[PDB]
């Protein structure tokens, strides 16, 4: 009664030892506010500076220590790469959007790159301006979303290079980010006009919209939660960075509205559906704050903050399948410095050395539930869940 | 309603969060009979031991800030909850205080007893020097607390503590009380038993003071009787003390009186500041905060200002902040912190401690 | 109302076009706490980091004229517009200054930040050496600007710049500040922390001067106490420095003191003149213009004139122009240029940059 | 017969030229009664009632009168020789202020009337004992830690780095953490007991976090030490936590980097063409580098900093505690060294101008 009931109030961060980091990485200097890092249980992908065009560095997780300056990179784009994202149903497939107004999907060999990779599997061209937002569908196989500076959203079939749907008359200004929902039937988007929209791609209609979700002129974000709510970070009129929870059934007022501080840089939220924990990380900040999303008011409970001494240029989150369960792992973050990638360890302090059933519910697996053709017809399915108990050692 | 417990070496202050003064202030002693009963309770704690001290052997469970015997320590806490506060410990969260640079082993026992023996719903431990700064409403200053067991000098700047600059002095009220006995036998009064320890301690709290000029005060006391005071013993006998009034507190500034090689409290405060960064020494000079019962002597603030000024550079402004309620500064600061709306995120649950252990109390604290 | 922002290695000067002095002059540092908070903002920039520097680790986002961290660089700019100037960057054109022979990648990032992060309506980048000539009201002369990171010698004749004759010297105020710290330990004063770096920089700006003849002053300082001065530390301590007053600035003319094999600023200026055409060397000799804070040492003009005269032919007239406001010459020249009626054709619109890219800013600039 | 005297912050080693080990090693401690003065081991035996003071703090003289007592103790009480009959070779810290060197020269020639005298840099002598002319010497003594790169006999002062963190700071840190176990040491007499503990039971762990894990879940890493008055105290993780302040100065509230990074930074300040040879000739010196496992930890840490193609080789001779003294003895025996001697008759007519030259 005195203390709010939770399992994550004492989660603490712990940077990994130096010998397990990744040094000598020319991290990208693109002003675009993306994650700059995508990681799966097999590989690590980091956007880097190339002398000409654009490239991103893909290396196996075991390839720790210093990285050769001449290490092969995925240099196929004629412009700098903006966003990268691994395929949730294929650990060797990664999509990338760049300044060249094209989206490329690559196939990574099981051992990585021995020679620079220039030819992509398929070239997605549907945009007139740069593409900075790429989001794989959570359940539909070979379905990819692309959003560019031309304020148009496209649904892609990487299997057949076919444009399923085109959404061009729904965003009047710049798109900040796009996130699918739990079952992937809808997606939320934060726009430069300070408006948050929930859009159905199959029907091409605006399900819900909230104008002036945040009064500030600085960029804002919006993600979908497991229960169907939308978590948004933004700025107020007084340049105050804020967090907010929204209900698609009544957008008149947010359930919660909490201010954090008066710093610059957008807030990049990392949501963990199993633990209902959102990790709010600011670009250029040296601290990571994580909050627990619950039904009890004020619906946003600050847990704790990991603090460091180096500003972050990018950050990537390992999915549930890649964490080491035996040491009470809930999240591992690959914080990006200017010349180094430092994994970050977040644990729940537990006395028992056995498997924790409550900490690890079933997670979405690498098996796609639906297919591209079935998804277009009107089928909706939840992701296939797997058990992490087999990963316990 | 949260409980604020300040367990010192000599005194234990307890109360409720939000109040202005501790509700229960009793000595931290445990007494056991030393004679045989001939007429048809094997231990006494607190004031009940003080009243019957004529037949008891008084023992302090805390000595020099370390817990000599935990079995009597639990009796002190048991007396606090059930006999003094008269509340159920399993209903109210408890805010606890610890000495600066407290050993983690000592902290582990303190939280384990609360969660397992008394079954408190929530618990938290805070540094006594920090609360003493809360009571004065400051965010920057060097806190020199002087209780019964030990003396600490903790410089804090803008809410940031400097552990490397924290200094310790094994010299406090109990050492002064023992020193007063050694010089009282010079005048012909013999106090030897532990029962007489409280009598001498009461004399120190009522007749002792700090002289601005120690050598001059000897000259005045050696040629005049204006400095002599009379005290009535519990048996009705009246004793008179002269220069012993200000010679006993002088051990704080001249530890050589006790054969100690360490420096006085004024130099310990000065040495603590010099161990800090140069850019913050200016604010620490003007925010010297006194704490504890051993800093309640008359004229101790004036002597402290004079001594530090002679050590500090002439261009610095020395300010000795001595609030009149500094005897309860730690508890008052504890009540203030336990009432703030930003402190409820620091509580450590009993359930959380069961599944995590003492790893979570080492964190979330300093 | 156009904004003129001069981002240097050590100081950032900002103001409004048409003014005579920068309205905001604050150090270009970012400070982060290095202790733990024990009582109820993770970064401090500008003067705020200077007032709390006793508990922060000060970092310069620009080192040797190279931006080592762009996340810290945007903090300095954000502090400039919103905290120092207290203006909206999206409502005023901003005129930026750049080092000579600036990398095209560095200019790309500067242009990109202003247009996408701050959304400035108009923007233009000007060469710092060219702006320094505007403030002196000249179109011909060699500008030897020495700031905090790097020393440049840029010859300009009749409004035409000679890029092939631009020489770079990796020796500036920050290198002198570090050298002063090394030689201060020879007098018994130890400054090691980044907080103490600013104190030594304050000593350098107040008690250092350039000796007309280095060897004759060393004999004077070793046989007299007339060159000794006293400085008061923030904690009230007083330090006395003797020959260190002119030994630190002497490193500018004798880089071998820091182990550097490059020539002094006097020879670098002479070498830059000799790299130009023979016909224009006469005018550059008589229009040597000094700029930057590192040229504010008393007696630096006469020493420069004395050294260059020994290198130049006897019939050439050496005239070192050192205006008393040369510390802000780059900014004042920026204010003059930004107010000219013929300059509005050089502005680069945000809409133009969005549709054209950084190709338009590489052109229309030098 | 020439004398070699290496004056350190804590220990002053003295002996005769041509020998292999110092004949006289005693703590540089001046003690005075607190209930008329004692110097060296005579103060160490009577430290029960004495107030021990170090005349040197952080390689800086705080009281020259006590310093003359240390030198008077060396010549007459330990070496048992007349200072006016033997040339004496002195050792100096890197970047030694000319004022400090002058006082050393003035005292030797005027108070002790030595016939000949020479001052040598401690880092240079440390390299002679290892038989090398190229390498970076990381001499960590009692007061201060220095990193002096050397290439083909040429010294590079601009690349010399100083760390205000040495044996005394570790000893003071050990006392602070020993109170966390329940043992209180406060007097200057108890400082020597803690220093004796540090020299016997402390070591450097290859990994620090892992060494915490085994010490927090096993009792294999605890050791017992006997106090002079008979009580036996046991220490666990304090054995390797105290030396860890060398690699993590943040434990002491210090902002500067560890001794591994200081060594790397001193190399980084050198020219590019000589960095390869400095990586392969990293020489350890001083008593603070005698912790077991300090060489392995140094190699692992510097290798993580240096590029993968450079061979890190930490040279830690077993007698590195006296490398400065041993190097001085070899120099005092070389035939090419006799022209370095500075005569007393030369000094009284010329002054300290001749000792500022002919030295480095
Ligand atoms: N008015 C007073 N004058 C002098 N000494 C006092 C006075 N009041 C209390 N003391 C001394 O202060 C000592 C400790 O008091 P306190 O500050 O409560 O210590 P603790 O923090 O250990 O409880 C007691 O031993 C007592 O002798
Ligand atoms: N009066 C002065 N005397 C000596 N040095 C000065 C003086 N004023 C400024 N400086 C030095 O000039 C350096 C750089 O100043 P500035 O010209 O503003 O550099 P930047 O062009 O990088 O902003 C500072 O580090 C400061 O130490
Ligand atoms: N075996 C050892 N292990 C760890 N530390 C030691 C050992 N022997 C000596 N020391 C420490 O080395 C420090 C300095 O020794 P030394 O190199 O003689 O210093 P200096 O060069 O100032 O004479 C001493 O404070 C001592 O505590
Ligand atoms: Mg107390
Ligand atoms: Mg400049
Ligand atoms: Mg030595």
């Amino acid at each position: 009664k005195v203390v709010r009931q939770s399992k994550f109030r004492h989660v603490f961060g712990q940077p990994v030892k130096n010998d397990q980091c990744y040094e000598d990485i020319r991290v990208s200097r693109v002003t675009w506010d993306s994650t700059f890092c995508a990681v799966n249980p097999k590989f690590l992908a980091v956007i880097v500076e190339a002398s000409g065009g654009g490239a991103f560095l893909v290396l196996p997780l075991s390839k720790t220590g210093r990285i050769d300056k001449a290490y092969p990179t995925v240099c196929g784009h004629t412009g700098p790469v903006l966003d990268i994202d691994w395929c949730p149903h294929n650990d060797e497939v990664i999509a990338s959007g760049s300044e060249d107004c094209t989206v490329m999907v690559w196939q990574i060999p099981e051992n990585g790159l021995t020679s620079p990779l220039t030819e992509p599997v398929v070239v997605l061209e549907g945009h007139t301006k740069r593409v900075g937002i790429i989001a794989w569908h959570p359940t539909a196989r070979n379905v990819l979303l692309s959003a560019g500076c031309d304020n148009v959203v496209l649904i892609w079939n990487v299997g057949t290079a076919e444009e399923l749907y085109r959404l061009d008359s729904l965003h009047p200004d710049l798109i900040y980010n796009v996130s699918w929902n739990h079952n992937g039937s809808l997606f939320c988007s934060a726009c430069k006009d300070k408006s948050v929209r929930i859009i159905d791609p199959r029907r091409g209609t605006l399900v819900a919209e909230r104008e002036k979700a945040h009064e500030g002129a600085r960029p804002m974000r919006a993600i979908f939660l497991a229960d169907g709510k939308v978590f948004t970070t933004g700025f107020s009129r007084m340049s105050e960075r804020q967090l907010a929870l929204w209900d698609p059934e009544n957008l008149e007022e947010p359930m919660a509205l909490q201010e954090l501080d008066s710093s610059n840089g957008a807030l990049l939220p990392f949501y963990d559906p199993d633990t209902s924990v959102v990790y709010v990380c600011g670009k250029g900040d040296s601290s990571i704050r994580y909050f627990e999303i619950t039904e009890e008011p004020p619906y946003i409970h600050f847990l704790n903050t990991f603090t460091s001494k180096e500003p972050q240029r990018g950050m990537g989150s390992m999915p549930k399948r890649g964490l080491e369960v035996s040491k009470c792992e809930i999240a591992r973050f690959y914080k990006l410095h200017e010349r180094k990638c430092e994994p970050i360890v977040m644990t729940v302090p537990r006395k028992s050395d056995l498997f924790q059933d409550d900490l690890y519910p079933d997670t979405a697996g690498p098996e796609a539930a639906l297919e591209a053709e079935e998804w277009v017809s009107g089928r909706d399915a939840d992701p296939i869940l797997i058990s992490l108990r087999e990963a316990y050692v | 309603a949260a409980l604020v417990v300040d367990n010192g070496s000599g005194m234990c202050k307890a109360g409720f969060a939000g109040d202005d003064a501790p509700r229960a202030v009793f000595p931290s002693i445990v007494g056991r009979p030393r004679h045989q009963g001939v007429m048809v309770k094997d231990s006494y704690v607190g004031d009940e031991a003080q009243s019957k001290r004529g037949i008891l052997t008084l023992k302090y469970p805390i000595e020099h800030g370390i817990v000599t015997n935990w079995d009597d320590m639990e009796k002190i806490w048991h007396h606090t909850f059930y006999n003094e506060l008269r509340v159920a410990p399993e209903e109210h969260p408890v805010l606890l205080t610890e000495a600066p640079l407290n050993p983690k082993a000592n902290r582990e026992k303190m939280t384990q007893i609360m969660f397992e023996t008394f079954n408190t719903p929530a618990m938290y431990v805070a540094i006594q020097a920090v609360l003493s700064l809360y009571a004065s409403g400051r965010t920057t200053g060097i806190v020199m607390d002087s209780g019964d067991g030990v003396t600490h000098t903790v410089p804090i700047y803008e809410g940031y503590a400097l552990p490397h600059a924290i200094l310790r002095l094994d010299l406090a009220g109990r050492d002064l009380t023992d020193y007063l006995m050694k010089i009282l036998t010079e005048r012909g009064y013999s106090f030897t038993t532990t029962a007489e320890r409280e009598i001498v301690r009461d004399i120190k709290e009522k007749l002792c003071y700090v002289a601005l000029d120690f050598e001059q005060e000897m000259a005045t006391a050696a040629s005049s009787s204006s400095l002599e005071k009379s005290y009535e013993l519990p048996d009705g006998q009246v004793i008179t003390i002269g220069n012993e009034r200000f010679r006993c507190p002088e051990a704080l500034f001249q530890p050589s009186f006790l054969g100690m090689e360490s420096a006085g409290i004024h130099e310990t405060t000065f040495n603590s500041i010099m161990k800090c960064d140069v850019d913050i020494r200016k604010d620490l000079y003007a925010n010297t905060v006194l704490s504890g019962g051993t800093t309640m002597y008359p004229g101790i603030a004036d002597r402290m200002q004079k001594e530090i000024t002679a050590l500090a550079p002439s261009t610095m402004k020395i300010k000795i902040i001595a609030p009149p309620e500094r005897k309860y500064s730690v508890w008052i600061g504890g009540s203030i912190l336990a009432s703030l709306s930003t402190f409820q995120q620091m509580w450590i649950s009993k359930q959380e401690y069961d599944e995590s252990g003492p790893s979570i109390v080492h964190r979330k604290c300093f």
